[PDB]
């Protein structure tokens, strides 16, 4: 007695034409995922006969001339390797070469993308079984890598790339997933990947190509994880050399970006600012392989610097094979240099020192370009906090100063305010309970801006905004992880009023758990009657009601 | 299957001539649950009281007499490092990947094992620092000068910090040398506390962030070792009278809380939960299990006692390690996801260098892509399938 | 003087050729969103003359021949109406006609989609000011609706639709937004909308056309919200008539689907099961205006029934103009009829009475088509619960029985289990605190299944499956809103083990605050030592430490 | 910082012949903060004690010695309904959309104002149901037979249930007619409580899901009404001796908690928080503001009295309504997003029909789409911009 799902699969595959099989693919996949038993059964019963016929028909569709049959074969192979386990794994050796042949033959891009996903899932699932890597993954993998690099390799210098950049994204994602597991096999292919992914690391407006964000992220991840293929365990040395080269490229780009502003910044690491020609538009980049594609214009230099900062962020977003020497001092010096140049208030352009030779248009382009660079620096700081956790306590004081300076320089940009709120939450959760009176006093405008944004979104000065969500996430942290003795009473009253009017249960729990202390010594009233009347049946509110009252 | 493990450290020469137990082995790694069994051994260490620290990669063991710490790798099962500190080591704990060392001179070193950076506080204690406890925010150092100093960790450790480090507060209502310190895991300014045992037969519960003495308890003998229960309900203390005392903060007569009496009132505790025979000796060290139902006590005669608080008042002998069991540290049976792995440790050094961090970056999947949904989903997602079908049928 | 961002906008628009403007588009609207101030100022300073030049450039690019200039224009109108306020709303009168002309012109479909989105934002913003409505929104609206209906109108039976169904979905969404605000203007066009979106309400496999889920949802929403345009306040009457016709269509489809089996369901509302011919494949539908497109085949009938159930769900997911009469009795009768036909245990084909003149292939197709119908029924129950809340407490006993029956019938399907967990969470949150012992006993297998899923995902029997996430969200509810005095001790122990080994701090707090009484009357020991060691500084334990606050 | 509002109802003939207030007007609606003024009026009703209910859309007011409930449309300002009931009304409350009415014959009635169902219970009481209170799961009815019955809402409101409804428990320790009932905000089995008030000069605090009587309180006069403070710390009780008393449950001596006495031992309250003159008379009804710092009383001579609980100042008269203020109900200053709006109500009818729920569906975005993000976001999102540019440049 075979499953009705298996009978439906066999009957529909026998009766339905191959040209309409892709339209019938969604229900067939559901039926195959329902078929868990017989597909995992090792090798007579009707179950065995129908499983053998189903696998034979899959192989026929995969080796057939029909692209629709090939697409159906890719979907069914993905379903079978998902549901059938080790028997379906070991009965898939012609399927791997068929999937690579789907990539090689002029099949449509959706079929190629699904074949790439199926092959990546196959090579990931084979990592559990040590022998199947040897018989199955190891011989077939160089052909798959060669096919992918042929698809994404540029045909000529005077000809554009045939495949879409969204497909290059899928290829880069698959190779990023496979380098961590098969470093030795795709060691010889590392040279072509570094040449293919070069334009997509830090694309500028001078490249004349709109590069996808996911393509940028996947290219950055792949060129960071390509250190796994370094011979003689050179992964750590290549990682350190590459990140230090990225920091040096950031500094050299920042020279041409900040040629207008005369800087008082000094380097603890020892980097000296090269002189920059006053004449001409600021230019940077070269045709060399190690260096990024060239850019022209101050704005293009700004997206180059932003892309390099996001690449440095991807360094802390990607894992490493071996312990590495992270240049925290160099990163801190770079972020200090990029945050010591700030946009002015209205009429303070005369106050900020500028080079006389630089024109007003170039200046205005620069002060428009600065907030995005500061945003990228703050995102890099958030990534460093997330990766290091309690290891950025040594760096905690400087990032607070940079965040406060950036937020006070551009408090009118909602994106910068949201990023400042996220970074403030991370830093205050990390080392916030021991901040001195001076730090608490200089982070007060952030508290005022957060309360203003929350009240504006709540309507008691709108709708849901990312800035409002970040400020509402930051709001309980002002009670839990900030010194209440250093807070002025008006700030505490504003926080309590904002929590009450925004109905933030976590913030109100925190405010009830942290009573406020003044210099005189009088007990300020708690906001517990508001919390019990708005959230009466919540379990933590019940504990507060039964404990704080006693 | 959950297995509870603990690491024991012994000190001194062997006291019996037994060929079965090797003399030179100093550190043992055991399972308490489901039964006693010695997993592993670590060689050549004589580790006094409060000089052992255990983390999932490494065991740090300060040496008696010598100004040395032995670092053993639990991953590789060997002795990775011989590190020499500038002064005599009396106490040693680990917070994160930062080792706190309290000296006989009264100094504190904060050594970051990944960056290889050593920060030395000025000798604010006029005699030897006996005990040290830590949080992610504070360090409490109780010394022989009847003083407990509270330090801010973020203030102690900074880049390019040249000002001399000063404690935030000093708690000195004791009148004898501080024997033990324990700190509640809460970091809130209003709910945190610490409990301190000194040689004047007294234990004081303090609010170390506000500098207020919450409670005073007096025992017939001076407490040698202390541990709080995990759920912060009670204190388990050993005494010089070979007795084990329990003190519950929220009983019918509460030490703390709304029903508690005035802080000036001093509670007398004279009812012992347990007692050990003098041939076993007083409990030199104590630790509490993960569930809190069991507690292990190490005695300088060599025995290890297991105490079941609910079941049996009398202790049960696990084994004799043929040396003074000075340290017992429990290990959590659950694996905690930590974003970095400390495989190797950078030795302390004093030289000019850029601030460098050495660790292995684990995979946490911080980066999310839409292809990952197709990869990790059984089959394909419906929207992914239908988008593929539409783009396939479209020319 | 002029803002630097606005000066950058003017300079880049002046220098840049019209072709490369879409490649510089994210820059320009970013600077426009930065420049919210001068555009909001009502209309010679440098700021004023550059704003006049900027608006002139926008008008020139909108009226220009270049499609790239038109695309850049459309994005710039969107940015200006976002950060411009009432002055931009009043000065955007020729821009609406320009956008309609863009829709008329043979432009790229991404540009047409952005024009549609910008026009919808224009009309929603114009709804706020009353005089702006009569001065431009009333005359321009018939032209835009005529353009949209001409774009999505089927040309002929043999001629397929030129625009993709994604563009049809965008048109349907825009009309769904506009019919609520403007009913009388869309009243003449309501006839063509129904004929245009009839084939996308409940698509089948017999149509050979792949219809997107977003298109399905938007078509359902628009045909439900077309009751707003009913003249003489006929909105409630049309709503009740349409939902009753949908219930009748579900019943008539369910007859042809369930021709194989006897049904013991007897209606409590008045419906009778008409006899169905037992020869040939089941079929239904027609070419009339009140009927959906025809289908032939049991899988097609199951798809039609699922689509009609999701159409019923959209009625509760959509608002109403006037108070309406909800046929809850008819919905309960329909759900009872659809849930009384259950999948079997293995090797129990003789368990349920079946027709002897209907093929076993048709049976094995029906018995696999059933769980999708059950899942759609459970989603409809979830929507009804989310709409009614405490008014669905009378419906609690039937929904529990249907959910238990469906879950025990199809306990091997993760999607069915996940939907059952979500519905169980909703029912237990509403009226689960007073369930009797029999209801607890019949809900015990779902508790065991959820605990098994959570423990399998935790590895104490890997990524987090959706069924695991749904069970994890339900685990605290089994403590908070379930009577523990009727609960067997082994189930309580299993729940505690699942919470501890899964590190669910909410479930551990709930277990601590809702202790288990034995038959003796002594409380069980609290989980709390595990919670305080897994999350030492979380809010869950910080609220339990409130007795030391002082 | 908030605009609080409250609705008052008058009963009986006007006491004074000549006054500025109209003799016809029976229901007043006032704003308390920041200034006292009459925001609206409702024309004809004579509301007894505990016979008023306020929602966001309607006001339900039972009539005096009549089986009539007048429904006034708060969103339209007029009277919508003259709903008749089979039996006369002694008390009525509103929860969700169910009006719970305790009648004069010992019966409990539940009128679903959105469907039209009128579920009646068998007369478990033997006298008139004096007071009624409702949780989201239970309904407590205290009558003049010194009995309080607890009913379950689900088995009361089951659709096809034709079996006779029975109470789960009978809280009978009182010896006289139950005057008042209050319920804790909690609904868990172990953390809830309910406070009764009867004519035996007593108030009993029960756990209404287990039946245990947690506390007994003796007042010098029999209580008339109570109100719980918002933090569930104090029980404000009016008595026959023209005095308002504050019983603090969790204060210096806990009535309920770990430090309490036995439940059998009775606590006597004899210290009046406030007193009213004999011409003022005892307060007919009590209510507490949303903040809890302020309290309002209704007095049979027509005056509303404001009392400052925090400052303990003298009470002040707001206005005189020339008739007995039987009911005073505060309205929450914040608005809760209710999924369905009851614009109109359905009169109770007993007929064979399908279960129809009548309400209006509010737009709160139960659906989401990629285009909704485009509309709501300022400008376009960067990814959607990039996809649009790629699709535009694609030939």
């Amino acid at each position: 007695t075979a499953p009705p799902d298996l009978r439906v699969v066999c009957h529909r595959l026998a009766s339905t034409p191959v040209d309409s099989l892709p339209r019938l693919c969604p229900l067939l996949i559901n039926h195959v995922l329902r078929c868990g038993g017989p597909l995992s059964e090792p090798q007579t019963s009707e179950t065995a006969m129908l499983v053998h016929k189903f696998r034979t028909h899959i192989t026929s569709l995969l080796t057939g001339k029909s692209p629709a049959g090939r697409f159906t074969a890719v979907c069914l192979i993905k379903a079978v390797i998902d549901v059938g386990g080790w028997e379906s794994l070991r009965s898939a050796e012609p399927w791997i070469r068929g999937l690579i042949g789907v990539l090689q033959k002029p099949d449509p891009l959706s079929s190629k993308e699904l074949s790439i996903v199926t092959l990546t899932k196959l090579y990931i699932l084979l990592q559990d079984y040590q022998t199947l890597i040897r018989e199955m993954a190891t011989p077939t993998l160089p052909g798959y890598a060669t096919a992918c690099l042929q698809l994404i390799k540029p045909p000529a210098s005077g000809r554009p790339l045939k495949v879409p950049l969204n497909f290059v994204d899928t290829v880069a994602w698959s190779l990023s997933k496979l380098v961590v597991l098969y470093s030795t096999t795709m060691r010889p292919f590392s040279g072509q990947i570094k040449s293919a992914l070069r334009p997509y690391i830090a694309p500028t407006s001078s490249d004349n190509v709109v590069v996808p964000q996911s393509l940028k992220e996947n290219s950055r991840n792949l060129l960071i994880l390509l250190t796994y293929t370094a011979p003689k365990n050179g992964s750590s040395d290549e990682w350190v050399k590459a990140i230090r080269a990225t920091i040096l490229d950031c500094h050299t780009t920042a020279d041409q970006v900040f040629r207008a502003v005369r800087e008082s910044w000094e380097s603890t690491t020892g980097y000296h600012i090269q002189p920059v020609n006053a004449t001409g538009e600021p230019s940077g980049g070269g045709d060399s392989v190690d260096e990024l594609p060239p850019w022209s214009g101050l704005q293009a230099g700004a997206e180059r610097l932003t892309g390099l900062l996001e690449y440095l962020t991807a360094y802390f977003n990607n894992p490493t094979r071996a312990p590495v020497n992270v240049p925290l001092g160099e990163l801190l010096d770079l972020t200090t240099r990029l945050t010591l140049v700030i946009p002015p208030s209205l009429g303070a352009e005369d106050s900020i020192e500028t080079n006389p030779a630089i024109g007003r248009d170039e200046k205005a382009e620069l002060w428009s370009a600065l907030p995005d660079i500061h945003h990228a620096v703050l995102r890099l700081h958030c990534a460093i906090i997330r990766r290091l956790e309690a290891n950025a306590i040594p760096l905690a004081t400087d990032i607070i100063d940079q965040m406060v300076r950036v937020s006070t320089a551009s408090k009118q940009l909602p994106s910068v305010r949201e990023t400042a709120y996220i970074l403030a939450k991370e830093i205050l959760l990390l080392a916030g309970s021991t901040l001195p009176k001076l730090t608490v006093d200089i982070l007060i405008p952030l508290i005022q801006s957060s309360c203003h944004d929350i009240l504006t979104a709540a309507g008691h000065a709108s709708t849901a905004s990312p800035v409002s969500q970040a400020a509402s996430a930051l709001l309980p942290t002002f009670f839990t992880h900030l010194p209440q003795k250093h807070l002025p009473p008006d700030i505490r009253g504003l926080l309590d009023r904002t929590a009450i009017l925004s109905h933030n249960q976590s913030a109100m729990l925190a405010s009830c758990l942290h009573p406020y202390r003044d210099s005189r010594g009088r007990y300020y009233p708690s906001i517990l009657p508001f919390l019990v009347r708005r959230f009466p049946r919540d379990e933590s509110v019940e504990v507060l009601r039964s404990n704080l009252v006693k | 299957m959950l297995t509870e493990e603990f690491v024991s450290a012994i000190c001194g020469p062997p006291l019996s001539s037994n060929t079965a137990i090797a003399k030179d082995v100093g550190i043992y790694c055991h399972t308490l649950s489901p039964s006693y069994s010695v997993k592993s051994t670590f060689k050549k260490s004589s580790v006094p009281v409060n000089c052992l620290a255990v983390s999932d990669t490494h065991i740090f063991a300060g040496q008696h007499e010598k100004a040395y710490v032995h670092v053993y790798s639990r991953l590789r099962g060997n002795q990775e490092a011989f590190v020499a500190l500038p002064e005599r080591i009396r106490c040693l704990i680990l917070i994160g990947d930062i080792l706190v060392v309290g000296t006989t001179e009264g100094r504190l070193m904060l050594w970051e094992i990944c960056t290889g950076r050593l920060v030395s506080t000025p000798a604010r204690h006029v005699q030897a620092v006996s005990c040290v406890a830590a949080t992610p925010s504070h360090v409490l150092t109780g010394s022989d000068d009847s003083d407990i100093h509270v330090w801010s960790l973020s203030q102690l450790l900074e880049l390019d910090s040249a000002a001399e480090h000063e404690p935030l507060r000093t708690l000195a209502n004791h009148r004898a040398a501080i024997t033990a310190l324990a700190v509640s895991p809460s970091d809130s300014a209003d709910t945190n506390f610490c409990v301190s045992a000194s040689k004047d037969k007294s234990c004081i519960i303090w609010n170390y962030q506000t500098g207020d003495a919450l409670r005073t308890l007096i025992f017939p003998g001076y407490p040698l070792c202390m541990s709080l229960d995990p759920s912060s309900r009670a204190i388990f203390v050993s005494c010089e009278d070979s007795s084990l005392y329990v003190a519950e903060m929220f009983g019918e007569k509460p030490l703390l809380g709304p029903g508690s009496e005035d802080p000036s009132t001093v509670v007398q505790i004279s009812t012992p939960f347990g007692a050990t025979q003098p041939d076993v000796g007083p409990a030199s060290c104590l630790s509490v299990s993960y569930d809190g139902t069991m507690l292990l006590t190490g005695h300088p005669r060599g025995q290890i006692m297991r105490w079941d608080i609910s079941e049996n008042k009398s202790p049960v002998e696990l084994a004799n390690l043929n040396a003074a069991v000075t340290n017992l540290i429990f290990v959590s049976p659950f694996l905690t996801s930590k974003p970095t792995k400390t495989v190797n440790i950078i030795k302390p050094s004093q030289a000019e260098r850029a601030y460098t961090f050495t660790a292995q970056f684990e995979p946490m999947s911080f980066t999310k892509s839409r292809l990952d949904s197709l990869l990790n989903a059984t089959g394909f997602p419906a929207d992914a399938l239908e988008s593929a079908i539409v783009a396939f049928y479209q020319p």
